[PDB]
């Protein structure tokens, strides 16, 4: 349960807010997405 | 027995070869695209995707499965989402399928027979993945690597080939007629011989030839028409000739009735 | 963009009749019916059975514009003789001549291994 | 990057057979079309034609 970004890489759910860095639990490579919504998205099928 | 007539030639699950004579062209024709575009089927419509990494888009899936053949059997037991009493959907005008792959095998593919049917089906041939497919599992979906995830949700729904080719159980239809140009709707191209430079169709064979001795017959009509219903599966390639025939009746129906409707004021 | 929604080929409209017909002052006993959510499928097959009841003196019809889905069927026919009964006629002289068509299909069908 | 359900142009399907295609090709040695069913054009281009490039998008990692 919950999420908030992950890693371009070694994809680790992480979670964070400001100044505590933009760094991963490991790997230094400060990319990170933003991890899907909660909120499900509806398709057509044309 | 009565009117126009059919003559079934080698007939099998996927086409139904035939000559239907006496009607004209244009009644033939009418049926001809009926089938193509306006009966009654059952495709998937939307889709609710919940975890997706595959390398396909969202949208590239869902169109995806707007085409994977769904049974149509007694879809004409089920009802237009529009005209259902019920907000949204439910069990009496739509079928509800649910699709899980977890990438474990360290290539993983997603093939239709992979849908589930959720909802009720009330006791009633349709919402299956119409699988044709050598092994067990018709139309490859999707593959997915490592562990890439992806969960959905499908509702299917009635509609119609013109509404949306996802519909349509037809899928190329043959058609011809007095393969001998006798009536003379067509002038053919040429160099120096149209006959030996133009490949003589295989339907030369069900009527007889020209003969030159003979002037230009006039009062002549395009009678006979040879013919080809290939199927998709959805509905049986019988009933895809059936169903046509009938539906093109419908419509001519309500034009005899709607006028009915307009005679009272 | 700015494409209809597709189900504006069959579907009828807010108030709107499959039929509507218009007398017409070009010539004597004439008539156009505007077909609504049709179209060749449809239009021509009457078009067709109705030169067939040789009571018919005239019958043609047209699709104004393919962006929209409707036809225009005009219909003239002898004295004291009204079209509109010609386009029953002509018409039903069509369902039956399907129902044989539906039939012969089906008993030919079964006997097929 | 992925086989087409359903041909554009007519319409029959055939997203099940590839792999009986890319199959009959490896090691039957093989025509291939002709036995899986595709008859007119229309539907053989469908599939001698596709580029699978899923294949080396799969071969990305996260
Ligand atoms: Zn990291
Ligand atoms: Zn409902
Ligand atoms: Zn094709």
């Amino acid at each position: 349960y919950g999420v908030k970004y992950t890693c371009g890489a070694c994809a680790h759910n992480f979670s964070l807010n400001k100044s505590d860095p933009v760094r991963c639990k490991e790997c230094g490579h400060r990319v990170i997405y933003k991890a899907r919504t909660k909120r499900m998205s509806k398709f057509l099928t044309t | 027995s009565k009117e126009p007539k059919v003559n079934i030639i080698n007939a099998q699950d996927d086409e139904v070869e035939l000559m239907l004579s006496d009607v004209n062209l244009s009644l033939a024709n009418s049926l001809r695209r009926t089938m193509l575009a306006e009966v009654p089927t059952l495709a998937i419509d939307l889709v609710e995707i919940k975890m997706n990494t595959s390398v396909l888009a969202d949208e590239f899936i869902s169109h995806r499965l707007g085409l994977i053949p769904l049974v149509s059997e007694d879809v004409e037991e089920m009802k237009y989402s529009r005209d259902c009493t019920c907000e949204d959907y439910c069990d009496e005008c739509s079928v509800v399928l649910e699709l899980s792959a977890r990438h474990e095998g360290e290539t993983t593919d997603v093939y239709s027979s992979s849908l589930i049917k959720v909802s009720g089906p009330g006791n009633l041939n349709v919402g299956e993945p119409v699988r044709r497919d050598d092994y067990d599992q018709g139309i490859l979906l999707c593959k997915l690597r490592n562990h890439q995830e992806l969960n959905i949700r499908c509702i299917a729904k009635k509609g119609i080939a013109k509404e949306h080719a996802k519909w349509s159980p037809c899928s190329a239809i043959a058609f011809e007629y007095d393969p001998h140009n006798k009536l003379k709707h067509t002038d053919f191209w040429f160099e120096v011989d149209a006959k030996k430079e133009w490949p003589d169709s295989k339907y030369a064979t069900w009527e007889e030839p020209p003969k030159p001795g003979e002037v230009f017959d006039y009062k002549a009509k395009p009678n006979r028409f040879y013919m080809t219903v290939e199927t998709t599966g959805s509905l049986k390639a019988n009933q895809v000739f059936s169903r046509g025939i009938k539906t093109l009746q419908e419509k001519l129906a309500n034009v005899l009735f709607e006028l009915e409707n307009s005679r009272p004021a | 963009m700015n494409a209809p929604d597709r189900f504006e080929l069959f579907i009828l409209p807010d108030d709107v009749p499959k039929l509507k017909i218009t007398p017409d002052s070009r010539v004597p006993n004439c008539i156009i019916i505007k077909f609504e959510r049709e179209d060749h499928t449809l239009a021509n097959l009457l078009r067709e059975e109705l030169a067939l009841y040789p009571d018919v003196t005239f019958v043609a019809y047209k699709v104004e514009h393919p962006l929209f889905a409707n036809f225009v069927m005009r219909l003239q026919t002898e004295e004291g003789t009204r079209p509109k009964q010609a386009l029953e006629r002509a018409c039903a002289s069509i369902i039956n001549k399907l129902k044989t068509l539906d039939h012969k299909f089906n008993e030919e069908w079964n006997i097929k291994n | 990057m992925i086989i087409p359900v359903r041909c554009f142009s007519c319409g029959k399907v055939v997203g099940d057979k590839w792999d009986a295609y890319l199959r009959l090709l490896e090691e039957g040695k093989q025509d291939a079309l002709d036995e899986l069913k595709l008859k007119r054009y229309c539907c053989r281009r469908m599939v001698l034609t596709h580029v699978d490039l899923i294949e080396k998008f799969l071969r990305y990692n996260p």
